[PDB]
């Protein structure tokens, strides 16, 4: 495998394709990114710090939608994140022209994570190194989905991916009974990312989206300001 | 050739340890950072047995780390170490050690003989302020 | 450390992309400095127009271009690249008008910018764009706007921003100055962005040493002080 | 070393890539399919079967290709979707031009040879992917394909690939039915089967996966039996299990 | 003379600070109960003099001065490379106090290849 | 639904009151109401029914009789949850009456079906009551195997920062009976103290007072005032924390009559808590005798009535304290009651040639006998 | 005569000099850790009647890993 | 590349 390492179309002799590896592992060094599904709808999280106070938090969003009722939350390259959402938005919007009902969160994972594996089937084309948390609420069911630079789209009921992403997981399966609700997921969902994030939790430095029955909604500062209030 | 003669030196490792010739009373203590790159027969119980992990000091260990670095310090009594101890940030042993013996030298450099609280705080940004270059696109 | 790196195309083992990686340390090639810093109603772009020539036709010599009648760009980084993502700007906004209606958001613009540069990293057709490139613009609903898209295609929105080879202290400067905060009076960002530009270089900054861009709430149109006015300026932050 | 382009020929007259590739087969799941007359069956292994990982699909290893054909898969993971999403539209162009079911046959060779096309242009990475196919058709009835990454497929009584492929095809062999292959015994093998090629005991009927494709009243139910009757399955099997230790 | 290196006010103040410090009074680290500080760092433009500077602290302390070109100990054979650097703490602990000088570190501070790790052990020895 | 808050309500105003009889009463006139209940409802409710139940100071010995009555009608019902709940809540009870014997028999009846059970949020707590009851039976070695099986299933549940607390002021208070290293004891103090803190519970000062008690007993008596004002600590500050204080200083000018006046100017605030008790008593009975050493250093011949004085003690408890000195071997002298005077001497080494002797004669006493063997072979 | 064998310090064999001077109480915390390799590189030098005890030869290796500083 | 070498004796 030693000289396989760059070439993503050449089998290593053990049958691997590092480079898609080395790709998750740019996933695994990223923004920490929380998802919780609380049988109320599905909550997602991610730390968004700036490298001083000269930047305007406000600027950029990781937490985002798609459609009314799908957003995203990326821990990777972030670039690489904007060029996957258009493709995204253009697919799930490709669904809604073509068949007028809401892209239901498994087929636009099914084809936000064809658009990644599109990259990775060539030479002269770096794969996304950004893994994505999909976030949905159809058929009157929570869904929380993972799609991965190597093109695998899991069904996770609550990860997180980014630094110190082992921990999070471990926090999780401790303080994650399947029967929250979504005020009290909110509320684990922090926490998680707590675990990691290097600092207080400004308002300006947590970013949380909730995907509730109603749809999807990157939660002002207030509000998180509110239920960060309350959880320290 | 060259793996070859590193490859040559676990096993001569490998033979002495546990080998035709058992030797009495010869301990072994090994460290290593990775912990996982090491090969499968030099930690099976038997060559290597207690495998301890020394973890990032959790908020208790720093505690108990700062208050041995610093107690042969000259401490002024408005720093409160119970201050930076509670602090999130991850940090490890020789930033503890760090964040307290660069912390005198600003004392020093100032000519005062006794560590304020100030220069812990501008210690304490330093030793942990260590993404500095990142390049902002790997996030 | 340097890496598989030799292609753009191929990462490094534990997830970093060496090539784009360089193409920030060939930003700083340019050898000069442009600070942006936002005020209350103004953002003010300085740059070092060092003229190492008596021949030099000191009119052609600027880092500042007008991308848009209302966002102003200052690159810092290879001339030539710089120039060639100034003009592939100026497309990207004007397509942007042409195509709904209205004059490109300062905001998109760094992000089309960014766009444009990422796919550069990606498929391992065109080398990447050696510089960072500044947009100042007075945006109605959100006041006067800075954005810094860089190589790998990261853009922010920055309070205030520099980029050039004293970066780190130039931005600890300003980190240091945005902090105790202040009314940010045109006068004031104008200064700030002087004075910033200045204690890192540690020169006086004759009145023909720089090129200061400035876009205002009042009168949303870019414009480059007359060297009459900077000296006007810097004789102010003397006194 | 000639392992360097999918399409280099190495001096023994071997690709070695698809050497690398088919034999890549074995880091994946394990997928097999029995001897039964009047039916056929897929078992699968959920590898990854964390707690958090909420099931949303239920039928992560068989897709259902056309009204009668089943595939599962063992291999990569991204380019079992585009294949299972070629084979699909394979099967369905063949009922839209001949308004007749693809033959099951007739989409082995339409992927094989996708997934050979590969092993012969430059610049494309040989499918990673073995996959299982069952169903019927009106030319042959209950049929069993086993495709390569090399794209060589070939019919068979009974099959599994991937993890401990060679322990479970063995002994598929060593209690190998010949005609006596009701669906029943072809049950009780397979989950008989995973029980030592997967290592973790117990077969845990979340675990497995079984789907069967039947011939009821000419419609061709494809089923995938959920956990309750795998429960009873397993305890089926169980039952059976203490009764042979009275050897002793 | 400190004074020969020019327009380095600072930095040479600074350097004069970790440097000469805990060889000549000492007094003052002990004092304080910090262990005296061991190590300077200087990155510059080439030629600008980073081993003038490190020259003259040697000259005003009068310690023993060893100058390793940090390249060049990098040799090709295995082992050599760490043995280089083991030689010159080695040597220092005989001859006390001495400026260890390396030049360009970048060489060996700052992967899969027998060559690539032993820039990693050569690192470690260090 | 409508009918479960209301009687949560009845209980609080009524333990306000004070009504056992009616809230017992209540208790089993509710326990129709439980079964009308949902389990999970019931149960945090007749938990606060019992914890406030249990909550009341009218100790007329219903408590554990009731607690045996809400045992036994969980059993009849079948409500393992609740029933395993009052079994944890009957151990505490036990612990907190005295009733140690009875408190370790019923937890560990509940640590055998809790441990292959589920609810590890239980064992965890009941894991605990074990510990803390084995400290008190005395049997440290003991606790430290039952807290680290609490802190081998702590570190797979949630532990919540209550929890986290108790597991830690245990783990503090088996670190101290240990008397072997303080450092430790007295950082899970600050971890049990900040955990408690939060949560503003009234036993975050026994974490605090305990703390204090690890920075005297380690030969620090000057750390305390720090603390005692601290930041965390002002809001605390009060009686208790001023009674580490007086002592603090007592240990710091050495003064046994000082240290004593501590001891009864402050009575139930350290000879109420057996922790700074039995650890406190342990160092005046110590702080004596390096003092006794101290002044005993220069004469070599000295009335017991004198060094009575320098101690300023009784002549009785300097009586004794050297008696048990001398026997036990710690300085080398004999206390003559005839003048009333304490003979301080040297002790002269073992003269090991003598030993030496000894044993050779032994074993020239075994080859002497060996030589009677082969003289039977004549 | 047979004059006394030599292998002071042919391998850096630690001198009555060369002592790190590093008290145990001076490395902070580390209660856990101190006491695993305490109990398999200290005290069966010391202490090797215990081991026998029980029937088990002491540990003969320790392999102390985890993240540097 | 990293070459180990051998080594002869001249008397
Ligand atoms: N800034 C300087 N001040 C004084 N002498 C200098 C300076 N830069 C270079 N020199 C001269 O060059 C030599 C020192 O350069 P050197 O320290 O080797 O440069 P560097 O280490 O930065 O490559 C001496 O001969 C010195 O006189």
């Amino acid at each position: 495998e030693r000289g396989y390492s760059f070439s993503l179309t050449t089998f290593s002799p053990s049958g691997k394709l590092v480079q898609i590896e080395y790709a998750l592992a740019a996933v695994a060094g990223g923004a920490p990114s929380v998802g919780i599904k609380a049988a109320n709808g599905v909550v997602l999280a991610t730390e968004k710090k700036q490298k001083s106070i000269l930047y305007d938090e406000r600027s950029v969003h990781k937490v985002e939608p798609i459609t009314k009722h799908i957003g995203l939350v990326y821990s990777g390259m972030g670039p690489d994140y904007r060029v996957l959402v258009h493709r995204a938005r253009k697919l799930a919007q490709q669904y809604y022209l073509v068949y007028q009902e809401p892209i239901p969160t498994a087929q636009l994972v099914q084809r936000v994570a064809s658009v990644m594996q599109e990259y990775t089937q060539s030479g002269g084309v770096r794969p996304f190194g950004v893994s994505l948390l999909i976030c949905g609420w159809n058929e009157g069911r929570p869904y929380l989905f993972q799609s991965d630079p190597s093109g695998a789209y899991f069904a996770w009921k609550a990860t997180a991916m980014g630094k110190n992403y082992v921990n999070g997981k471990t926090f999780l399966e401790k303080r994650y009974n399947e029967d929250l609700e979504l005020e009290d997921a909110i509320h684990t969902a922090i926490l998680t990312l707590k675990e990691s994030f290097e600092g207080q939790m400004t308002e300006d430095n947590i970013e949380v989206g909730i995907c509730n029955e109603a749809g999807f909604r990157r939660l002002t500062p207030t509000e998180v300001k509110d239920y960060l209030a309350a959880i320290a | 050739g060259a793996d070859r003669e590193v490859q040559r030196i676990l096993l001569e490792l490998l033979n002495q340890m546990d080998g035709f010739d058992q030797n009495v009373n010869v301990k072994v203590i090994m460290a290593t950072n990775r912990a996982d790159t090491l090969d499968p027969a030099l930690l099976r119980p038997g060559r290597l047995d207690r495998k301890i992990e020394f973890p990032l000091p959790d908020r208790r260990q720093k505690r108990l780390i700062f208050s041995t670095i610093t107690s042969k310090m000259n401490l002024s009594e408005e720093v409160d170490l119970e201050d930076y101890v509670a602090r999130p940030d991850k940090i490890s042993g020789a930033d503890i050690n760090s964040i307290c013996q660069e912390s005198g030298m600003l004392a020093v450099r100032e000519n005062r003989y006794i560590v304020l609280a100030k220069d812990f705080e501008k210690a304490y940004k330093t030793v942990i302020k260590k993404d500095e270059q990142e390049h902002e696109f790997y996030k | 450390s340097a890496g598989f790196d030799r292609h753009i195309t191929i990462f490094s083992p534990e997830g970093r992309l060496y090539q784009v990686e360089y193409a920030f340390k060939a930003i700083n090639q340019g050898g000069l400095t442009s600070v942006a810093v936002r005020g209350k109603d103004c953002a003010v772009i300085v740059t070092q127009k060092k003229v190492p020539d008596k021949l030099l036709d000191s009119s052609t010599v600027t880092h500042l271009f007008k991308i848009t009648e209302n966002i102003g760009c200052v690159m810092t980084g290879m001339t030539a690249d710089s120039r060639s993502q100034v003009q592939r700007a100026r497309y990207e906004a004007a397509n942007w008008k042409y195509k709904y209606g209205y004059e490109i958001p300062v905001d998109m613009l760094c992000k089309r910018i960014a766009d444009i540069s990422q796919v550069y990293t990606q498929n391992a057709e065109m080398r990447p764009l050696g510089c960072c490139m500044i947009l100042i613009g007075i945006d109605e609903e959100q006041g006067p706007q800075v954005y810094k898209c860089d190589p790998a295609g990261y853009y922010c929105g920055f309070k205030a921003t520099a980029a050039g080879v004293k970066q780190t202290e130039s931005t600890s400067f300003l980190e240091k100055k945005v902090k105790k905060k202040f009314d940010w009076t045109f006068e004031q960002t104008v200064e700030t962005a002087i004075t910033c530009l200045s204690t890192v270089l540690s020169i006086d900054f004759k009145p023909s040493e720089i090129e200061v861009g400035v876009v205002t709430v009042e009168n949303p149109k870019f414009r480059i002080l007359t060297e009459a006015e900077i000296d006007a300026h810097l004789v102010a932050l003397a006194e | 070393r000639y392992d360097s382009r999918t399409t280099i020929f190495s001096p023994e007259g071997r690709l070695y890539q698809v050497e690398y590739a088919m034999e890549a087969i074995g880091h994946a799941g394990t997928c097999l399919g029995i001897l039964a007359n009047d039916g056929v069956l897929l078992a699968a292994e959920r590898r990854n079967i964390h707690k958090l990982l909420d099931e949303v699909f239920f039928s992560e290893k068989i897709y259902k290709l056309n009204e009668d054909m089943a595939c599962s898969v063992a291999g990569i993971t991204s380019d079992a979707n585009v294949l299972t999403n070629e084979l699909r539209l394979i099967a369905q162009r063949y009922l839209l031009q001949y308004q007749e079911p693809i033959p099951c046959e007739q989409l082995v060779t339409a992927l094989c040879d996708i997934k050979q096309a590969y092993t012969q242009f430059g610049g494309k990475r040989p499918f990673g992917v073995s996959l299982l196919y069952i169903g019927w058709d009106k030319h042959y009835g209950f049929q069993l394909y086993q495709s390569d990454p090399s794209g060589n497929y070939g019919g068979w009584k009974a099959t599994c690939i991937g993890n401990n492929s060679a322990a479970a095809v063995s002994m598929l062999k060593q209690d190998y039915k010949e005609g006596e292959m009701t669906l029943k015994s072809a049950l009780a093998l397979a989950i008989k089967v995973l029980n030592k090629t997967m290592d973790v005991s117990k077969l845990s009927a979340e675990k497995v996966e079984i789907a069967t494709l039947t011939r009821e009243n000419g419609k061709t139910v494809i089923r995938v039996l959920k956990q309750k009757e795998v429960e009873q399955l397993i305890k089926k099997h169980e039952e059976e299990e203490a009764k042979a230790e009275r050897e002793k | 003379s400190y004074s020969e290196i020019g327009g380095l006010s600072e930095q040479i103040r600074e350097l004069r600070e970790v440097i000469e410090l805990p060889l000549t009074n000492p007094e003052l680290f002990q004092r304080v109960g910090i262990i005296p500080p061991k190590g300077c760092l200087l990155y510059g433009p080439p030629g600008t003099g980073k081993t003038l500077l490190a020259r003259a602290v040697a000259s005003q302390l009068d310690c023993n001065f060893l100058k390793v070109v940090s390249s060049s100990i990098v040799d090709k054979y295995i082992g050599e490379s760490a043995r280089l650097i083991r030689e010159m703490f080695n040597y220092a602990r005989d001859h006390q106090p001495c400026i260890i000088f390396m030049d360009e570190i970048d060489a060996i501070g700052g992967e899969g290849t027998s060559a690539d790790r032993e820039i990693q052990r050569t690192l470690m020895e260090l | 639904q409508v009918k479960e808050q209301s009687i949560l309500e009845l209980g609080s105003l009524l333990a306000k009151t004070g009504q056992a009889a009616e809230l017992g009463g209540l208790l089993k006139y509710v326990r129709p109401f439980l079964n009308s209940i949902s389990k999970a409802k019931a149960a945090r409710l007749v938990r606060s029914l019992l914890d406030l139940f249990l909550d009341m100071e009218a100790a007329t010995g219903q408590e554990v009789e009731l607690c045996l009555e809400c045992i036994e009608w969980a059993k009849s019902e079948k409500r393992t949850f609740l029933r395993q709940a009052l079994e944890a809540r009957l151990v505490s009870l036990y612990f907190d009456t005295k009733r140690y014997q009875e408190a370790l028999h019923l937890g560990s009846q509940l640590l055998r079906e809790l441990k292959k059970m589920d609810d590890k949020a239980l064992l965890v707590e009941v894991q605990l009551l074990e510990s803390k009851t084995y400290h008190a039976l005395s049997n440290l070695p003991k606790a430290r195997a039952a807290l680290t099986s609490a802190r081998t299933t702590a570190n797979a549940i949630y532990c919540p920062p209550k929890l986290q607390a108790t597991l830690d002021m245990q783990s503090g208070i088996i670190h101290a009976a240990e008397e072997k290293d303080w450092k430790t004891a007295y950082s899970y103090f600050y971890e049990a103290f900040e955990g408690y803190d939060s949560i503003d519970s009234p036993k975050a000062i026994t974490s605090l007072k305990y703390m204090l008690l690890c920075k005297i007993m380690l030969n620090t008596p000057e750390d305390v005032q720090a603390l005692v004002s601290g930041k965390l600590a002002l809001r605390y500050a009060g009686r208790q924390t001023e009674a580490l204080k007086c002592v603090a200083q007592a240990s710091k000018n050495r003064s046994l009559a000082d240290f004593e006046k501590a001891l009864t100017d402050y009575r139930a605030e350290l000879r109420d808590d057996p922790i700074i008790s039995t650890h406190l008593a342990k160092l005046y009975d110590n702080l004596l005798e390096q003092n006794l050493i101290r002044v005993i250093e220069p004469f070599s011949r000295v009335q017991i009535e004198h060094i009575s004085s320098l101690i300023k003690l009784s002549k009785a408890d300097v009586e004794r304290k050297l008696s048990q000195m001398i026997l036990d071997k710690k300085f080398h002298g004999i206390l003559d009651q005839g003048e009333g005077v304490l003979i301080i001497f040297d002790e002269p080494p073992v003269d090991k040639t003598y030993e030496a002797a000894l044993e050779t004669i032994q074993n020239m006493s075994k080859v002497v006998d060996s030589l009677y063997n082969k003289a039977k072979k004549l | 005569d047979v004059l006394p064998p030599e292998a002071d310090s042919s391998i850096m064999m630690l001198t009555s000099d060369q002592k790190p001077d590093v008290m145990y109480a001076d490395i902070g915390g580390m209660d856990i850790q101190k006491q695993e390799v305490r109990e398999a590189v200290e005290l069966p030098l010391t202490h090797f009647e215990l081991y026998k005890q029980i029937g088990i030869d002491p540990p003969r290796g320790v392999l102390m890993y985890g993240p540097p500083g | 590349a990293x070459x180990x070498x051998x080594x002869x004796x001249x008397x």
